[PDB]
């Protein structure tokens, strides 16, 4: 909610395989600015991708 | 293109046992055993799966798609009995 | 409800490395960005 984020953080500490997005870009996700943030993660398959 | 497949299941199956005495010189019988379920007892369950035999590697273990049975199925003990392909993409 | 409720459930092999899945969702607007000023500081 409040606080501040990097990718250095938590995305250079994996091996990122795909990225995608949808009404954003990746690289947005990474620069701008929320009012509200969501992270979901659960484990999957790249078979399934 | 496609295979087709049925697993079934007999963990819980009672087996019926019986002798086999086999050529005079077997010493002692054998005994066969076969899972068997009588009438009223633990059945045998089954798992449909379809598999893409044209895309198989040996880079990568194959994947079987797994087919489910109906719900009106799922409730309860069922059989798997009856399989026809009905187009080259249709089952 | 008065009926059943149905599931099941598939499986894939567990890999070597462990891969892994995050979806995100970013919420903007509507004078309240505060995700990178009603703070005092």
């Amino acid at each position: 909610t409040n606080c501040n984020y990097n990718l250095t953080k938590l995305l250079s500490l994996f091996s990122v395989n795909d990225f995608t997005c949808s009404q954003i870009s990746p690289a947005a996700i990474a620069s701008n600015c929320y009012s509200s943030l969501i992270l979901d993660y659960f484990s999957y398959p790249l078979s399934m991708k | 293109t496609f295979l087709a497949y049925a697993q079934f299941n007999d963990t819980e199956v009672p087996l019926i046992e019986y002798s086999f005495y086999s050529d005079e010189s077997l010493q002692y019988p054998k005994t066969v055993r076969v899972p068997y379920p009588k009438a009223g007892a633990v059945n045998p369950t089954v798992k449909f799966f379809v598999v893409n035999t044209d895309s198989l590697s040996s880079v990568t273990n194959a994947t079987s798609i797994q087919i489910t049975a109906p719900a009106s199925m799922l409730i309860g003990d069922h059989y798997l009995c009856d399989v026809t392909w009905a187009t080259q993409e249709r089952i | 409800g008065g009926g059943w409720l149905v599931a099941s459930g598939s499986t894939v092999a567990m890999t070597e490395q462990l891969q892994m899945g995050f979806g995100i969702t970013v919420q903007y607007g509507t004078d309240t960005n505060s995700v990178c000023d009603t703070k005092i500081a």
